[PDB]
């Protein structure tokens, strides 16, 4: 069947890393079929990297306070958790923080090894007073979604290891809603609004693209059961739908040198499509050839951007 | 020439709603068209005027409730016109149905919409304002002038003639080579009409010009007004000499012998006719040679 | 957006109470409507609107916007 | 109350309703009234479902404003306003002297035509004095359940349908069985009818 | 609420003002200002009945002069 | 018993 | 279109979009303009039929003057 | 789905109520040539007539009334919008003011005409300017049923609930929501949550963390709090300046909160907060169990 | 981080009932996919259905045919449960003709080429010795539920009776997710979707159509980059 009204997706930017996408007009229903799916795929189906556990020093589990630092263990763990990192190593990778003396120990004082990066060096991790020392170790690894310290507790016991919650997913908060939008035609056509908020690393548009790709793969998994199965046909794919105005037009050219147009008219070319592809060999072999005529059929041929030997659409002439 | 008068007309403020609807309908009926696409309709309007495009855009949006585009691609297609093409895509079908271009569940309408016709006289004034903005020409075939608007068909020409009649004016439809227009030959009627449209400064300038110039007694008749018309074509050749001085400002680009000689003969014998000038060539060349030479001199000095 | 624009609190900063604001806005709306109705015919004392409008906007909304912006004054006769 | 779309798909709560419209042709001072399809000034398209004697055909579907029985009442001599006379002179439409009082369906009514029963005083029917003819037309329509219609149970629990959801978005049991109606529990305890 | 104009229109030009209903309809159709309300018919009927009861009901202006209600 | 009229400054702007 | 209704052949008259005064000349006026206009009108046959049925001897209908209509009506 | 100042009219009633206005409007737009054709077009019920009606109906208040009218809040002005049906749609909040149930009740609609009547119905009788009750001054436009229940289940202690977590520390409310989506946290379990620099600390809360040489401010103090996720979600509904609530919110507490909002804030903010509370209460009453 | 991609397999319980097993999905990610598939299956699967009838001696719904035991308004309810499939995009027509006593089962219809009646056991009416039935059923293609009013054609005939159309070959869809907790030091879901269709097409085709529709819909979001 034919949808008869292709939905469109439009983005709005609220902050540096906060966006609001609108999809409309969706058929009756269909605002809930792909709203929860998009939200969950965004929040749990994008790879990321994060800290798994920390080793503050040789002495800990004195949760009252870590000597030398103003804050307490829980605040330090939360500050570490706010850290955003990117990694390429499948195995866990250990980096060190070795700030000393009084002052404010921040993320820029970390010493990541090769293959990992910290995207917000300006984050503050703690404050040291009275010439204190903070010799900390951070283990970073990759994953998906939110996995708590539970499922990260290690049966093997180490004196200084403390596991922390891991926020792998780049997107931090996603919400969605649906509304009625149609007036001209019948009402009950759904408009879907999704608000996405991520972290410093990735922009919302990339997250949306990745989620869409993953869902497309997931549902192609089921569409493969019987490829010759009818569904709801969107129809006019925007790219070729727009490019049909200039790529497959029967008129070879509108404004160009009359000499070249006349030469190429009575030589086996009627629509620009027959010329766009396989251009060099056709222009060379046959009697119709030109040296500088290329300038008239290569540069000025691109009415809205086109190169030759390009695959032409509509290979069947609508005679 | 006309551009100043059209600017004065367009800059004029129009208030009555019926007049604005009539003007929009007329402009859309003369210098605009429908371009069927994807089974629906889109409206385009190509205007060769500075701001009348903004006027049409604002009027459409305000009185009919639609949003335009105003793409400034030149209408001639060569980019030289620098004239404006305003487009309406979404809902343009409703604009076409409720402006009068297409109605009755059928083909478009050949002449002016039935609503502009059969209305108050001010409505006819608005119809002329729109029509004269769409196309037009304020020609002077001599010292006395004649308006001109190339209507898109005999029905439109006759409708404009009828609308002129209601304004007490005298109008005459005409056709040549399959393209037809409306002409008002009498100069006094020309001023009378141009006053109604709204322009006054242009009216004053035209009146002073024609009044001073026309008062040149030449006994009328043939060989006495006919010689006056030879002298008037000689003044047209004086305008061609002004074009030649424009070519001189351009330097003429080191022209060859033939065109230089033709221009020199034309300038020195500023009153001699083309045949007379040709008779002056050392190898006697016909009026045809001088005609072609001036044609090509003008073509070269176009820049 | 809609009938809750402009807010009543902002409007009440330009008058004494709701009762006077009602008559103030109503008189301005009548002036605007009369200006529209007789716009084509001979000029009259009526003026406005003094703010950007829409295609077919209720004159009362325009009057309230003008009052909120501070482009009107009410005397006592 | 919230309802499922199934109750509309399968006509679970649909009912047939019938109404009757009655019109009589009686006698007047300026002559009797007559029932016919020769209505004075009506575009012919309206007189399409009317049969030979000017009564709508059985099986025709009517909508608000349609004509069920064509009736003409004489009115006698009258004086027209100057504008009306001038317009008639323009279009040259001679007045017929009889106006229309035909029977039409009221506003907001629809349905097919079920039966037409006509009584003639000249066919021995016992019509009242001064009633030449009478006619009754029956219009029937099937109504489906829609929001605004009132439902109720046997325990004094009533309510107006305020929503009709698609079948897909209804709370469904563990084996894919949607529920056909959703009731608020807050109304059970305070009303003291645990019978439901 | 303190809404006097809404009440006055709900009582005069929507129910009883015989010459006002047509005027307001014309004003709306022609797109202009709604006209001022008149005097309802029910008041005139009441005055006529009271006069029929041999009661000398009369309405007075600023000075002690009757208006006679047409 | 009021009289509503645009301020002098507001009139000039338009 | 969506009108779904036609009043008649009057709505489809070309002369509606043209000088209504040109079809009733005066003081020696001509007839070429109106007659030429009528020859493109689609409902010309219906207009002529209506004019003949109403038998009016003023103006020009269906592309024929009053004298032409008289001559046609003679038969 | 309506706002506190909106009502839903069936398009038949709306078309019959606004007939002169729609006739004039569609004459203006050249959809008809004269009032006679416009009237016939409206009566026959074409399509574009409703498109015009949808725009002549905008910003034109209508008075809604329910007999008996025991007090002045029985008549209220709403902004109308067309709905597909034969029944009117009433915002759930105004019911208490009308004493209106949904078991067959009926209401009447009146149309102000003049500019004075419209100004009165728009400034004096509007629906969102009538929160309080004239009799004693307590709000009546307040969440009543299935919203009090939702906001109670949301903000309550886990006495006999399956409270899981109960000791975890979260860096933000988004992390808490992420932990709740997974079967790891309960809506009522007591957890440590850190709030941004915009929130205002709870009324009281006189002691911040004891410090030395650097104090905390009433605003901009990033403070941790021992509270549930439901309380944070509830407080995400009240204005940005409102102090954290952090206690079970039944009907008395909600009435006090609404009274405080009405006393201390403009009317638009109060209406927006009331709509937020309505939506959240309905959602969490559905998810209540 | 797992590098394993989800995979789908099919099991057959009956000729018109299948179980589709998808695994391994991310934790807390099976219910959403199952519900999306269920909504698509119950909403937008194209099919064919009857859309109008006309009987030899009947003018409207509210009457009865001499000789048959059912009203004309019950024959309509009986043919609404008539499951058919069509291949022509035009409104095909089939004829039913019966004479003499007996039950007019759905097997007595004479479909043209390209259309079928897939349940030739439904009872449409019963005729006595003096009754005969002659009717023609119009078959069209669509999806979802289309009411009788929407099926009315402009300027139809007197004897044409429009009927409610139900273009849906899916009967009952459910799902369930098992928390596999497979031994990979991690936790994951395993979705099982049970699909039953109304003997018009196999569940595999319905699932393929649903997947195609969902892929088309999510493609627009995919290409946002
Ligand atoms: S034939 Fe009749 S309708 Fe047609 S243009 Fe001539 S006068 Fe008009
Ligand atoms: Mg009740
Ligand atoms: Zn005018």
């Amino acid at each position: 069947m034919l949808i008869a009204q292709r939905p469109s997706l439009t983005e709005e930017v609220v902050d540096e890393f906060r966006s609001r996408f609108v999809i409309e007009p969706l058929e009756p229903g269909f605002g809930y079929t792909l709203g929860n799916s998009l939200r969950r795929t965004l929040l749990s189906s994008i790879p990321g990297a994060a800290v798994t556990s920390i080793r503050i020093d040789g002495v800990l589990h004195e949760f009252t306070t870590v000597p030398g630092v103003k804050e307490d263990v829980t605040d330090l763990i939360l500050n570490i958790k706010q850290l955003v990192v990117s990694s390429e190593h499948d195995e866990p990778v250990v980096m060190y923080l070795r700030k000393q003396g009084p002052g404010l120990v921040t993320a820029a004082d970390i010493a990541p090894p090769a293959g990992v990066e910290v995207h917000n060096p300006d984050l503050v991790l703690a404050t040291l007073n009275g010439k204190g020392k903070l010799e900390m170790e951070l283990t970073v690894e990759r994953g998906r979604g939110y996995v708590s310290a539970v499922q990260n507790k290690q049966v093997g016991q180490e004196i200084g290891r403390i596991p922390v919650d891991s926020i792998y997913s780049p997107v931090l908060k996603v919400t969605y809603k649906v509304e009625a939008t149609r007036v001209e035609q019948r009402t009950d056509f759904d408009k879907l609004i999704v608000d996405v908020e991520t972290k410093q690393a990735m922009r919302p548009r990339d997250a949306m693209a990745s989620a869409g790709k993953t869902l497309v793969e997931l549902f192609g998994l089921a569409r493969e059961l019987n490829i010759d199965a009818e569904g709801i046909d969107m129809g006019p794919s925007p790219t070729d739908a727009a490019l049909a105005a200039d790529l497959a037009l029967p008129i070879e050219e509108l404004e160009l040198t009359v000499r070249s147009y006349n030469c190429l008219k009575r030589e086996g070319i009627h629509s620009v499509g027959e010329l766009v592809a396989r251009s060099e060999a056709d222009l060379l072999d046959i009697r119709n050839f030109g040296a500088k005529s290329i300038d008239e059929v290569k540069a000025k041929l691109a009415g809205m951007g086109l190169a030759l030997k390009d695959s032409p659409p509509g290979f069947d002439p609508t005679a | 020439m006309t551009a100043a008068v059209k600017d004065e007309i367009s800059r004029l403020p129009v208030t009555r709603t019926c007049c604005r609807k009539a003007e929009v309908s007329s402009i859309l009926r003369f210098a605009g068209g429908l371009h069927l696409v994807s089974g629906r309709i889109v409206i385009e309007a190509e205007l060769d005027t500075a701001m009348a495009a903004r006027r049409l855009k604002r009027d459409i949006l305000e009185i009919f409730g639609h949003s335009s585009e105003l793409i400034v691609m030149a209408p001639g297609g060569l980019r030289r016109g620098s004239r404006f093409v305003v487009r309406v895509v979404a809902g343009g079908d409703q604009l076409a149905r409720q402006t009068g271009l297409v109605d009755g569940r059928g083909r478009p309408i050949r002449g002016l919409p039935p609503q502009v016709v059969s209305g108050a006289t001010c409505d006819a004034e608005a119809a002329w304002r729109g029509a004269f903005l769409a196309h037009g020409s304020l020609t002077e075939p001599g010292r006395s002038s004649s308006l001109e608007v190339t209507c898109p068909g005999p029905e439109a020409a006759l409708a404009l003639v009828g609308a002129a009649r209601r304004l007490s004016i005298a109008a005459k439809a005409r056709e040549v080579r399959g393209v037809d227009r409306v002409v008002v030959r009498d100069g006094d009627a020309i001023g009378a009409l141009l006053t109604r449209l709204g322009a006054h400064e242009s009216v004053l300038a035209w009146e002073e010009r024609r009044m001073r110039r026309e008062v040149r007694a030449t006994a009328n008749r043939l060989a006495n007004f006919d010689d006056a018309n030879l002298r008037r074509s000689a003044r047209a050749a004086v305008a061609a000499g002004a074009r030649v001085q424009r070519a001189l400002e351009i330097l003429g680009e080191e022209v060859p012998e033939h065109l230089a000689a033709a221009g020199r003969l034309r300038m020195e014998h500023k009153q001699a006719s083309l045949e007379e000038l040709g008779a002056l060539a050392d190898p006697p060349l016909t009026k045809d040679a001088v005609a072609g030479r001036i044609r090509r001199l003008l073509a070269m000095a176009d820049k | 957006e809609g009938i809750i624009n402009p807010p009543i609190d902002e409007l009440l900063e330009a008058t004494d109470s709701k009762y006077s604001l009602v008559i103030y806005a109503a008189k301005r709306a009548r002036q605007i409507n009369a200006y529209y109705s007789q716009l084509g015919e001979g000029l009259l004392e009526y003026v406005g609107p003094l703010v950007d409008t829409h295609v077919h906007e209720k004159p009362l909304s325009i009057a309230l916007r003008e009052i909120n912006a501070g482009l009107l004054t009410s005397e006592a006769i | 109350i919230i309802l499922s779309q199934r109750l509309v798909q399968d006509d679970v709560l649909s009912s047939i309703h019938i109404e009757e419209h009655e019109v009589d042709a009686r006698d007047t001072k300026l002559g009797p009234e007559e029932i016919t399809r020769d209505i004075p000034n009506v575009s012919e398209e309206v007189l399409a479902d009317l049969d030979e004697r000017g009564i709508i055909r059985i099986g025709a579907e009517v909508v608000a404003g349609d004509i069920l029985v064509g009736k003409v009442t004489p009115k006698g001599e009258t004086e027209l306003t100057p504008e009306e006379r001038l317009l008639r002179a323009i279009f040259g439409e001679k007045a017929r002297e009889v106006r229309d009082t035909s029977l039409k369906v009221p506003h907001g009514e629809i349905g097919k035509i079920i039966g037409v029963r006509v009584f003639d005083r000249e066919e021995g029917d016992e019509l009242p004095p001064g009633v030449n003819q009478l006619v009754r037309v029956y219009v029937a329509q099937k109504r489906k359940i829609t929001d605004g219609d009132k439902l109720a149970g046997r325990h004094g629990n009533k309510g107006v349908i305020s929503k009709i959801l698609p079948i897909e978005d209804m709370p469904f049991l563990e084996d894919g069985t949607p529920v056909d109606i959703i009731l608020n529990p807050l109304g059970v305890p305070s009303r003291m009818n645990p019978g439901q | 609420y303190g809404a006097a104009y809404a009440l006055q229109e709900l009582l005069t030009i929507k129910s009883d003002d015989v010459t006002g209903r047509v005027k307001v309809y014309e004003a709306i159709v022609k797109g202009e200002n709604i006209p001022e309300p008149g005097i309802p018919e029910s008041f005139k009927v009441l005055i006529k009945e009271m006069q029929s009861l041999c009661l000398n009901v009369e309405v007075l202006s600023s000075d002690g002069m009757s208006i006679e209600m047409r | 018993n009021i009289r509503v009229e645009p301020t002098e400054e507001a009139k000039a702007a338009m | 279109e969506d009108a779904d209704e036609e009043l008649g052949w009057q709505e489809r008259a070309l002369c509606a979009q043209t000088d209504p005064e040109s079809f009733f000349p005066e003081k020696g006026g001509s007839t070429r303009e109106a007659k030429k206009v009528c020859l493109a009108c689609e409902v010309r046959s219906e207009c002529l039929e209506y004019a003949l049925q109403n038998d009016e001897r003023f103006g020009i209908w269906g592309g024929l003057s009053e004298r032409e209509r008289r001559r046609l009506k003679k038969a | 789905q309506l706002k506190l100042h909106q009502c839903g009219l069936p398009k038949a009633m709306a078309l019959e109520l606004f007939k002169p206005f729609v006739m004039k409007r569609l004459v203006d737009l050249n959809h008809a040539q004269n009032i006679k054709s416009a009237k016939r077009m409206v009566e026959r019920g074409r399509t574009v007539v409703y498109d015009v009606l949808e725009e002549v109906i905008a910003e034109h208040p209508v008075l809604l009334n329910r007999a008996p009218t025991l007090h002045r809040l029985g008549i209220q002005a709403f902004e109308p919008q067309l709905v597909e049906g034969k029944a009117i749609q009433i915002h759930p909040l105004v019911c208490t003011a009308f004493n209106a149930d949904f078991d067959g009740d009926q209401m009447a609609v009146h149309l102000p005409l003049s500019a004075e009547a419209q100004a009165e119905a728009r400034i004096l009788m509007l629906s969102s300017n009538n929160i309080l009750k004239p009799a004693d001054g307590r709000p009546v436009t307040m969440p009543t049923q299935d919203m009090v229940l939702g906001l109670f289940f949301l903000t309550t202690d886990g006495e006999l609930r399956d409270t899981k977590g109960e000791g975890r520390a979260f860096g933000s409310t988004a992390e808490a929501i992420m932990a709740f989506d997974a079967g790891e946290l309960a809506l009522q379990s007591q957890i440590d949550i850190r709030f941004p620099v915009g929130t205002v600390a709870p009324r009281g809360w006189v002691p911040p963390v004891t410090e030395e040489g650097e104090p905390e401010w009433q605003q901009g103090d990033s403070f941790r709090l021992r509270t549930s996720l439901g309380r944070a979600l509830f407080n995400e509904l009240l204005p940005e300046d409102y102090p954290f609530v952090d206690y079970s919110v039944g009907k008395k507490q909600l009435s006090e909160i609404v009274n405080d909002l009405a006393e201390r804030y403009p009317k638009v903010i109060v209406a927006a907060t009331l709509d937020n509370l309505k939506a959240a209460g309905f959602y969490w009453a559905t998810r209540s169990g």
